């Protein structure tokens, strides 16, 4: 990683390029440098990793600053182990990473692809006067729809929903709505699935997060909604639902 | 930590063991409800013999019933049956927004929607929908009597006398199965001229081979079928003389029998809520036994995190002493 951040900063400094820099797993860059310690003679400081993880994970992200020459989009990735956040990789991480997308293992236990507790996910970004006022409106309006679904969760699980309130029903069933229409499918992702994905647009995105909340995808179905790119393309899709008979 | 881990492990257990016995508690309620049910059959039989006989006799075209009267539309009532204690699956609550369909209905035909209401759940959801006349609304009656019978019969018939309540409805799950009961309405007045009751969706019930729940397990799931023997249809006798009238006995059984169907109206939503409580019941022992085993799988996942920290902490000795 050191040597492609080195060619980086070739592209970001050198040729000033925006730096478009993938990489991973970094997680396993971590557990290398944790078993190279443990060659080194150095005492193992967390569960397995090396006392230097921090300051070298610190390293790592400090070349990875965006600079004025060539700023540095650099998508990375935590091979977040064990389903442990609070594993000192990750959290370590968690710091040093100014947008972790936090794909959850469960969401493809429900089929998702992608995958990502978007709960779990937070973004500097994610301001109104970052993404518009209307964007974190919806987004903070989706999100604690998703933090009521699982707060819904706790109660479905045991008893199910029959005890629950209508508003209850109506919040429950629209958030599933809203994590349906979350799955969209991606666009090289066919050669697992076979779906061509939409690249969704923000907008687009905006008016479905638009319809879903505000219900107007209510009568849409939730399974029509599952890897529905574009609320359009949900009302397709959903036309397709409601043809099939 | 740990130990809190444990915790609500053994509260999923306790939770899990009252699951079960809620769920075999009320399917033993509604085991003597199916006794219930059952332990009026006679009375019903012999009426519906005595019904289908009289009006064979009763061959006319003049003399008339005031129940048998069906008077002009002008307002209907809805008479709902429903279950008391909460969360009994959701039979008060699939009842309910049939009884809304009802009410969605009756204001459709124009006809008044007046609401004969019983069941203390039934009451407070007349209550919460504040928006439409709430006729007599009848208590939560645990294991109903037929005092409460002849009461809220009495309402019907006081209301249903007069034309102010024109052909009234009763919705009451009917219990079908120990899982499904959407609710059916069945045409509680004005009074069947054949006997043979309707839905209030239409279907004519039968006067004699008629549905009744009762529960037998195919398998190891005990089960619930509504089960149809037909009583006697001999009439009265040849011999039999009508001591009184014909036409005013006719008048009479239509107390009688208004009174029989609204018992076992009342007894059909009884067994449902005891029925779909007892499913729920169930089903949420069967998903308690499921979360117990992923708490204690996360809680022995856990006993080997405390044994990895132990393990840290021997391998720091190694360097120590």
């Amino acid at each position: 990683g050191l040597t492609a951040l080195t060619m980086a900063e070739y592209f970001r400094d050198v040729n000033e390029q925006d730096v478009l820099l993938f990489i991973d797993n970094i997680f396993r860059f971590v557990q290398a440098g944790s078993e190279v310690s443990a060659l080194l003679g150095r005492m193992p400081s967390a569960v397995g990793y090396q006392p230097t993880l921090s300051t070298e994970m610190g390293s790592l992200q400090e070349r990875i600053t965006s600079t004025k020459e060539g700023s540095i989009t650099s998508i990375q990735a935590v091979y977040v182990p064990a389903d442990d956040l609070t594993d000192p990789a990750p959290a370590t991480t968690f710091a040093h990473l100014d947008a972790t997308t936090v794909l959850s293992r469960g969401l493809a236990a429900k089929g998702i692809y992608p995958a990502v507790d978007p709960l779990d996910s937070t973004s500097t970004m994610l301001q109104p006067r970052i993404v518009g006022e209307e964007h974190y409106e919806i987004a903070q309006r989706v999100k604690e729809t998703l933090q009521r679904y699982k707060e819904l969760q706790d109660i479905i699980a045991i008893l199910g929903l029959d005890e629950l309130s209508e508003e209850d029903r109506l919040t429950v069933a629209r958030a599933r709505k809203i994590e349906r229409f979350l799955s969209q499918p991606f666009f090289v992702a066919e050669v697992f699935t076979g779906s061509p994905g939409k690249y969704v647009g923000l907008a687009e995105t905006i008016r479905g997060f638009q319809l879903i909340l505000s219900g107007e995808l209510d009568s849409l179905p939730e399974q029509a909604f599952y890897l529905v790119g574009n609320i359009d393309e949900a009302t397709a899709k959903a036309m397709n639902l409601e043809m099939e008979s | 930590n740990l130990r809190e881990l444990r915790d609500r492990i053994g509260s999923v257990k306790n939770t899990q063991k009252i699951t079960e016995a809620m769920k075999l508690v009320a399917a033993a309620k509604v085991r003597r409800a199916q006794e219930a049910v059952v332990n009026g059959r006679p009375f019903s039989e012999t009426l519906v013999e005595v019904l289908y006989n009289m009006n064979e006799q009763l061959q006319t075209e003049d003399v008339d019933v005031p129940l048998t009267k069906i008077r002009t539309v002008k307002k209907v009532a809805l008479m709902v049956v429903t279950g008391d204690r909460g969360l009994c699956g959701g039979f008060n609550n699939m009842l309910l927004k049939k009884a809304e369909s009802r009410i969605a209905e009756l204001k459709k035909l124009g006809v008044d929607y007046t609401i004969i209401s019983i069941g203390k759940k039934g009451n407070t959801y007349f209550i919460r929908r504040p928006e439409i006349p709430v006729d007599r609304y009848f208590d939560g009656t645990n294991l109903p009597t037929a005092k409460e019978a002849q009461a809220i019969a009495d309402d019907v018939f006081s209301l249903f006398v007069s034309e102010e309540v024109d052909k009234v409805e009763m919705l009451y799950t009917k219990f079908v199965s120990l899982v499904k009961s959407d609710p059916v309405i069945h045409t509680l007045l004005p009074l069947s001229p054949k006997g043979e009751i309707c839905d209030i969706n239409g279907k004519c019930v039968d006067a004699a081979e008629d549905e009744l729940f009762r529960l037998t397990t195919k398998e190891g799931k005990l089960t619930v079928e509504r089960d149809m023997i037909k009583t006697e249809t001999p009439a009265f006798s040849p011999i039999l003389e009508f001591e009184q009238d014909p036409a005013q006995i006719l008048d009479a059984l239509l107390p009688l029998y208004l009174n029989s169907q609204i018992l076992r109206a009342l007894q059909e939503s009884l067994a449902s809520e005891l029925a779909a409580r007892m499913t729920a019941m169930s089903n949420a022992t069967d998903n308690a036994n499921e979360l117990k085993k992923t708490l204690s799988i996360n809680y022995n996942r856990a006993r080997q995190a405390k044994i990895t920290g132990e393990i840290l902490e021997i391998v720091a000795g190694a360097n120590a002493c």
